C-alpha cells in the first residue's frame, strides 16, 4: 500500500526552527504532488502548500510565505517542510498527504510541533524559501455553518458546507472533498469530487451539491463516525478548508 | 499529472 512516514514530535523554544520529514513508500515519488496541512486546535485544518518532487515546482498559501519552506529529496523518496522562527501560533500537528488526481487520500501520521519556553533548540536555520501561489486575487472561502452536531446512534445526519464561488470545473467535475478526522487519527478522505465515495469508506456516506452548496449525508451514524468533518476545495490555489463540524453521539 | 500545478 502507499505509506507516508513522518518524523518525530518536536518540543522547541520560541524563535527556533524545525525541519520535518515525510518518507514516501508504495508509489512513484516523482509523479505525485505532496501537500502539507496544519492542524492547530481551535483552528481546524489549514492548507500550507504543495510540491512536485519530479520538477521541484512548489506552491504556497501566502499566509505561510516566510513561515514554511517545502523541499524534496528524490535519493531517499523524502519530502521536507521547514518551519522558521517559531511562535506559539505554530504549535500544531503538521500532515503530509499525497495528491492522487486531486484526492488527498494518503496521509502521514502527522508531526506534532509544540512551541514552549521549556523546549529545545530546534533543527537550526536552513533554506528559508518561497514558491507560491494562486493568481493573487481572492481565496475561496469555505463555510461550514454548524461547528457541531449531535445525533442519536443509528439515526442519520446532514453536514453542510458552501463555497464562495462555484467549484464546478469546465471538465464537468466539482472539486469538493469531505474529510473526517477521528480522535488521535490523521484526516481520512470520505468523498472526492463532490459525490464519489473513497475506497474503504462505508456507503453510509453520501456527498451531493449544487456547485456552491454541499451536503455530506451520514446515514445510520455509528460510533466510528465520531470526529470532525471538514469540506475542502481543490479547484484553485490556495486550497481551502471549511472550519469543521464536530459530530458527537447522544448515546 | 502536470508537473507545474496540482490544480485540475
Amino acid at each position: 500500500e502507499v505509506q507516508l512516514q513522518q518524523s518525530g514530535a518536536e518540543l522547541v523554544r520560541p524563535g527556533t526552527s524545525v525541519k520535518m520529514s515525510c518518507k514516501a513508500a508504495g508509489y512513484t515519488f516523482t509523479k505525485y504532488w505532496i501537500g502539507w496541512v496544519k492542524q492547530r486546535p481551535g483552528h481546524g485544518l489549514e492548507w500550507i502548500g504543495d510540491i512536485h518532487p519530479g520538477s521541484f515546482y512548489s506552491n504556497y498559501n501566502e499566509k505561510f510565505k516566510g513561515k514554511a519552506t517545502l523541499t524534496a529529496d528524490t535519493s531517499s523518496s523524502t519530502a521536507y517542510m521547514q518551519l522558521s522562527s517559531l511562535t506559539s501560533e505554530d504549535s500544531a500537528i503538521y500532515y503530509c498527504a499525497r495528491d492522487y488526481y486531486t484526492n488527498y487520500g494518503d496521509w502521514g501520521q502527522g508531526t506534532s510541533v509544540t512551541v514552549s519556553s521549556a523546549g529545545g533548540g530546534g533543527s537550526g536555520g536552513g533554506g528559508s524559501g518561497g514558491g507560491g501561489s494562486g493568481g493573487g486575487g481572492s481565496d475561496i472561502v469555505m463555510t461550514q455553518a454548524a461547528p457541531s452536531v449531535s445525533v442519536t446512534p443509528g439515526e442519520s445526519v446532514s453536514i453542510s458546507c458552501r463555497s464562495s464561488k462555484s467549484l464546478l470545473h469546465r471538465n464537468g467535475n466539482t472539486y469538493l472533498f469531505w474529510f473526517l478526522q477521528r480522535p488521535g487519527q490523521s484526516p481520512q478522505l470520505l468523498i472526492y469530487r463532490m459525490s464519489n465515495l473513497a475506497s474503504g469508506v462505508p456507503d453510509r456516506f453520501s456527498g451531493s451539491g449544487s456547485g456552491t452548496a454541499f451536503t455530506l449525508r451520514i446515514s445510520r451514524v455509528e460510533a466510528e463516525d465520531v470526529g470532525v468533518y471538514y469540506c475542502m476545495q481543490h479547484l484553485e490555489y490556495p486550497y481551502t478548508f471549511g472550519s469543521g463540524t464536530k459530530l458527537e453521539l447522544k448515546v | 499529472i502536470a508537473y507545474y500545478t496540482s490544480e485540475p
